[PDB]
């Protein structure tokens, strides 16, 4: 019930649909590159709009594990470059800062 | 809700303000009168009911 | 036998029984537990979280929320004011909405009503080795005025009766500048004794002013230098040889930096 | 991608083959009115956190 | 119909009496006229009873006609009914054409 | 943020499988440029029906020294980061994280760097033999000479700025 | 009434009509009286018609007052209430801060209130000009206008009959259209009326949108035809109009008095104050009758067959011809004589 | 008939005999040129049960 | 009977009934839940509490839970009968199928 | 019994009630010439002194 | 300026009155009726109860 | 048909049909109320949903 109540909370949101399927009542269409074959096996009620096309892949979920502790992450560099400002004003908006951490123990 | 004309009058004369040493003092002897009658205080409370 | 109230839920100020609570702990946490999740949803449902991150929340709105809901009266009033803009107690001041069992201004004097720091349960049967409550367990121990300046609350305190004696803190208030003025109820959990609320305040603050001198250790920081309160207006009332006065000397001399020659224990009774 | 929450992108996938269709006898309808140990004509759904039904 | 023909309105009429003058008309004007084909439609077919006075008490000038209902959420449903022919509009053209 | 060693954390929302905007790859890469190659970690999880990462490390002096150097802060790639369609749990900051305390090669690298850091005055043009993919010794010598180092395996540090 | 007030446009500097005392709803009235609702709707149609330099603040009172115990507004000092009588807003220093400032009152709080201040605000009537008289022969008496210039309270366009009776361009068709619109809102969700056990909400409705859309042709008589009829009166009066500008939410140029001077100007003697002076508003004030003003306004009709042309010319023709214009000049000459020889 | 449907219960019903202004098309003119109608009865809960 | 604010009533009857015993959050002090179950004659006045039924603790006010939720799924369900004949006769619903 | 049976009027709005009772009790200014008694009052009692 | 009182004052928020609980007085009667409740006892209070 | 007429069109139960729904509610979801044509839809789209990923 929480998981359902969750989705639902979700889906009556605020945005908008940022496919390019909208649903009509004469049929179910399908788009041209959508791999589902049921019109190859039902007679009625399926259309294949040509001129309708889905750029993503195909290839299932691929879901990795989960682990009850954070992991390590060693950062990767590119070419681009910005202000050393911008990114300490950007640091400043995402910051968390204002915290106890716990001391530990120097020796 | 009261209301007050707004415009140049003709200088009136109400003597009315009084300070508070002359309300004490005025209080102080009315209680020196009214304390330990009750004849004259007890019709006072009927009025306030 | 108790429990102490933190920052979310400390303002309980109505009476118990409107509250129900259950009667052990484990079963009272639960019911709490459970409780404020349906809180969070109804919050969360008006602010969505990813748009309302970053903000500052007014701490009156939040303790009066939490007690509202607790005791189902209309908490919906309270939940436009969440936000804070400009000043946590002129949002309040300005507000025109109808909500007076939680506070109500006095023209440029917000007075709250302070509520229950503490909390009794059923197998508190005021013993000896229970432990002091304080009267902060009640509903309705004191009140607090909230200003910008003290010149403005000491002005306020021309017209208002200040009998009880009002207390001060000077040092680090809880949401601001204020005064404390406490009621004429009384703590019963000590036989021989009975104090008026207004010397349990500041007796509560001494001790524990005292116990934070001994511990000190010159590279381990409190969050608050003194604890004392400092009896601002009403001691022509309390002259000599009243426990007001001792106590407003002890909580000069605990501010001072003095200390016991008896050790106060970790948990009184 | 998302239409009000966030559905996977960058990939799209849906089953190939379909089971054909299986008349229903007479034979069928009573041994599943007899409901044997290993095919009742019902499931049990339970709880997920006192795990009972 | 009629009162296209003295009056401006929105129906597509075609008009054959404008070489004959007449006053630049007014709400009075136009529900007196109203009145008069009213009660001359009743003495013809012989009625007695309130043909045409719902309509009547507002501006016969921009007369339309429709009904909707509104659900709480805003969401509104009307029903603007077709608008038949009249044999007798038709016959009225005819006869001012002739 | 005040104090010059101290522990610092950010977090931002990541919504399933997308391409991390310019605002918080920028972010990412400012808390990178203060931390200074000290260990990062990173948790992923739903807080408050939303979705998102934390990255935790602590920051430094000789991590300010290597920030005095560079000129524009370098750009992540976020590749690493937007793959992983996982769940991270959280755990509660500590400063002094290790428990069991550092190691004797630690120890003898820390002397030998505390030596090269002691040797190299300012404004003094050096050359490091072997560095490695992480240029250390840009955290020991002073922000205010040329440092150009050799290594026969390739770097892993930016290159301009 | 109707016609009093009609014809005190012309005399803004000697003599301010108000609305009765007894128009307003009794003990302040409250919303959730069905008789005080219908108290309100008659009195916010009847004031835009007087020349009170304060009309709107006692339009948006009547409902600020009304509305105590279920909105509120900010106040101004410790000594007033929002539940003071809207009747007693006679001069500008009166006029609250929360509205001649719209953004002082919250929506969260004060919706139907704000909303009646917005609509006073923007749909207010605007105040015009029209040109009488002839200023090259017979002079012009005007002293703080212009020397012809005839200023109203309202706009006025061109003259034509042939104009649609539910016209939203007409400033009074469009104030009634708001009053009735926002008293829709007001009604519509019970949130004021607690205590009608019955359904109400649909008669209300109904019988609000019959006020609405009724067919008067009175709004456009006032708009059309009445500034010429006054223009055409105006040069002929004995004594000829006497007017102050009509500002009409701009409170720091509402005229508040007005006196005569006898000394000159280089000058310091007694401060012999005129007479004049000693008036809470500008001029005499008189009371005038909104059930009467609002029911001219909801009811009026023209003859089925008028002919403006014919109508005024056959209205024109007998009162210029008992006209005293021309011995009113010579009495002119003669005051202006007597007074220069007094010297 | 809404059964519990808050966000589907009707709220007015109007009839429209003109247009407005200078709108031509009634789709237009009958969301505010419009009369409503409706009248409440009352009924005796005993009788009824 | 045909009120569409049946349902809100019956829910706010036995509310009413009970105060003292268990307690609910209303919308705000004027509409409390000492108030009339009349006066609830309009969708705008339905309480959040009724629309939620989250909020109704099930240990605070068990019957009021059960009152609602009995209330939700056991309301009787409208339906229809399908009289007429247009074929002679045409079809006088507006807002409604023939 | 007082405290044990009380009831408001079926359908009250306080600011109306207190509009309409509180009004007559002031139009009365007996309380305006009190303080002159009191400046009387004080002037004997100095006098006397 | 200032009045004092035996008991506590708290303004109201609507001029609509209804009913509500939440009072000293009303906690007060309570507190009676439940010391009563729990005294009454016909073992060591009532015997021929 | 007004509270939505819904078909399958893809292998039916027994043979071809639309379904209506009347105007009863799921309750066991506490924040929201759905009238049984969201519910019947809602089911199938998130059985479909999971059908996709495996
Ligand atoms: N209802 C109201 N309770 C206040 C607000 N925050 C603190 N409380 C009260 O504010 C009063 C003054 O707090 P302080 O001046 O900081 O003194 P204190 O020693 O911190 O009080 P405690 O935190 O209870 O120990 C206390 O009596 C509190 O119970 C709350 O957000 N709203
Ligand atoms: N009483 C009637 N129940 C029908 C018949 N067979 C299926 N049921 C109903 O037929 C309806 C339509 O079934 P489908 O169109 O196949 O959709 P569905 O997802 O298979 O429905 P479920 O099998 O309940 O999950 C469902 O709501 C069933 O409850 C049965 O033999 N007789
Ligand atoms: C593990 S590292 C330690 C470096 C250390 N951080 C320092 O610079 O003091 C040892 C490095 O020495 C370098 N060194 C060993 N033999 C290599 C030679 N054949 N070519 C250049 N690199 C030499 C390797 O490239 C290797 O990265």
């Amino acid at each position: 019930n929480r998981w359902l109540s969750s989705f639902v909370s979700q889906v009556v949101s605020d945005g908008i649909n940022e496919t390019p399927l909208w649903p009509q009542e004469r049929y179910v269409q399908i788009a041209y590159d959508s791999p589902s074959v049921v019109d190859g096996a039902t007679q009625y009620g399926y259309v294949r709009r040509n001129q309708l096309r889905l750029g993503m892949r195909i290839s299932a979920l691929q879901s990795l594990s989960d682990t009850p502790a954070p992991v390590q992450w060693l950062p990767q560099y590119t070419i681009d470059q910005v202000a050393v400002d911008e990114g300490d004003a950007m640091v400043s908006q995402l910051t968390q800062l204002p915290l106890r951490p716990d001391y530990g123990s120097i020796w | 809700t009261v209301t007050s004309p707004y415009a140049p009058s003709v200088n009136r004369l109400m003597p009315y303000r009084i300070s508070n040493a002359e309300r004490q003092i005025s209080q102080i002897i009315r209680v020196m009168n009214i304390g330990n009658n009750a004849t004259v205080i007890q019709p006072v409370l009927q009025d306030i009911s | 036998v108790a429990v102490q109230l933190f920052r979310p839920l400390q303002g309980l100020v109505f009476d118990t029984q409107l509250y129900g609570f259950p009667g052990t702990f484990s079963q009272w946490e639960q019911f709490m537990k459970e409780k404020l999740r349906v809180l969070k949803y109804e919050v969360l449902r008006i602010y969505p979280i990813s748009t309302y991150n970053h903000d500052r929340v007014n701490v009156f709105v939040a303790n009066a929320l939490v007690g509202a809901f607790l005791s189902n009266q209309a908490f919906y009033d309270l939940l436009p004011l969440l936000i804070v803009n400009d000043t946590m107690i002129s949002d309040l001041l300005g507000t025109g909405a109808a909500l007076s069992q939680f506070f109500q201004s006095h023209g440029e004097v917000l007075e709250v009503a302070a509520g229950r720091k503490y909390l009794q349960m059923n197998n508190y049967s005021n013993d000896d080795d229970d432990p002091p409550l304080f009267a902060k367990d009640l509903s309705d121990y004191a009140k607090a005025f909230y200003s910008d300046t003290y010149e403005v609350l000491d002005r306020f305190f021309w017209t208002h009766d200040s009998s009880a004696g009002v207390l001060v803190h000077y040092d680090k208030p809880t949401n601001g500048n204020h005064y404390i003025l406490g009621t004429l109820t009384q703590m019963v959990s000590a036989p021989p004794h009975i104090i008026n609320a207004t010397d349990a305040l500041l007796l509560e603050s001494c001790l524990e002013q005292f116990a934070a001198n001994v511990r000190a250790r010159s590279a381990q920081p409190v969050t608050r230098l003194d604890q004392c309160y400092h009896l601002r207006w009403g001691a022509q009332y309390v002259g000599e040889d009243s426990l007001t006065y001792r106590l407003g000397v002890l909580s000069l001399l605990a501010t001072n930096g003095y200390q016991l020659a008896r050790p106060i224990p970790k948990q009184l009774t | 991608a998302n239409v009000w929450g966030v559905r996977l992108a960058d990939s799209l996938s849906s089953p190939t083959i379909e089971t054909r269709t299986r008349h229903y006898t007479l034979h069928d309808f009573y041994s599943d009115l007899d409901a044997s140990v290993g095919k009742e004509p019902w499931r049990p759904l339970r709880n997920q956190r006192t795990n009972e039904i | 119909t009629l009162v296209a023909q003295i009056s401006e309105t929105q129906y597509p009429v075609d008009r054959y009496l404008d070489w004959i003058p007449s006053l630049r008309a007014s709400a009075a004007t136009a529900a007196t006229f109203a009145e008069w084909v009213n009660t001359s439609m009743k003495t013809a077919f012989d009625l007695s009873d309130m043909l045409l006075e719902p309509l009547l008490s507002g501006d016969p000038r921009m007369t339309q006609l429709a009904i909707q209902y509104q659900q709480y959420n805003g969401r509104t449903f009307n029903v603007i009914p077709e608008m038949p022919g009249s044999v007798i509009a038709d016959c009225v053209q005819l006869t001012a054409e002739v | 943020g005040s104090s010059v060693t101290g522990i610092e954390i950010i977090s931002i929302e990541n919504p399933g499988f997308s391409n991390m905007t310019q605002a918080a790859r920028v972010g990412i890469s400012g808390l990178c440029a203060n931390v200074g190659n000290a260990r990062k970690s990173i948790a992923i999880y739903e807080s408050h029906g939303a979705r998102v990462l934390t990255i935790t490390s602590r920051r430094s002096p000789a991590s300010a020294r290597r920030k005095a150097r560079l000129r524009y802060l370098p750009l992540i790639d976020p590749r690493s980061l937007e793959v992983q369609a996982r769940t991270i749990l959280p755990s509660n900051p500590v400063l002094f994280d290790n428990i069991n305390g550092a190691s004797p090669h630690v120890c003898l690298t820390m002397m030998y760097n505390f030596e090269v850091s002691s040797a190299v005055y300012d404004g003094d043009v050096v050359l490091d033999l072997g560095t490695g993919p992480e240029a250390k010794i840009l955290e020991l010598i002073p922000s205010t000479s040329p440092v150009t180092c050799v290594d026969i395996r390739p770097t892993a540090q930016p290159n301009g700025c | 009434s109707f016609r009093v007030a009609l014809a005190g446009w012309l005399y803004n500097g000697v003599v301010t009509t108000v609305i009765d005392d007894s128009s307003y709803p009794k003990d302040g009235g409250s919303v959730t009286s069905l008789e005080n609702l219908w108290d309100f709707f008659i009195l916010a149609l009847a004031l835009p018609l007087t020349t009170d330099p304060c009309a709107p603040v006692k339009a948006f009172m009547t409902l600020a007052n009304m509305m105590v115990g279920f909105e509120t507004i900010p106040m101004d000092n410790q000594i007033y209430t929002q539940s003071r009588r809207a009747s007693a807003f006679s001069t500008p220093h009166t006029w609250p801060r929360c509205f001649m400032n719209i953004q002082l009152i919250s929506p969260i709080d004060a919706p139907i209130l704000r909303q009646w201040a917005e609509i006073i605000h923007r749909y207010w009537p605007n105040p015009s000009q029209i040109r009488y008289g002839t200023p090259n022969v017979f002079g012009s008496a005007n002293l703080f206008t212009p020397p012809e210039v005839l200023l109203l309270p309202i706009d006025h366009q061109p003259a034509n009959v042939t104009t649609p009776t539910l016209d939203f361009t007409n400033e009074l068709t469009n104030w009634r259209a708001r009053v009735c619109e926002l008293m829709k809102n007001l009604v519509d969700n019970q949130r004021y009326q607690p205590g009608w056990t019955q359904s109400l909400v649909s008669s209300m409705r109904g019988t609000l949108g019959k006020l609405k859309l009724i067919k008067s042709m009175t709004p456009m008589y006032l708009q059309q035809l009445a500034p010429v009829e006054l223009a055409v009166i105006a040069p002929m009066l004995p004594f000829p109009p006497f007017q102050v500008p009509y500002v009409r939410l701009d409170r720091d140029r509402v005229p508040t008095m007005v006196g005569v001077t006898r000394q000159s100007r280089d000058t310091i003697t007694q401060p012999a104050l005129s007479l004049s002076t000693t008036n809470t508003t500008v001029g005499v004030p008189l009371a005038l009758d909104a059930r009467a003003i609002t029911v001219a306004l909801l009811s009026g009709k023209y003859p089925p067959d008028l002919v403006t042309n014919v109508w005024y010319a056959d209205a024109i023709y007998p009162m210029y011809a008992d006209t005293e214009v021309f011995s009113n000049l010579q009495r002119d000459v003669i005051t202006c004589e007597a007074v220069q020889t007094l010297v």
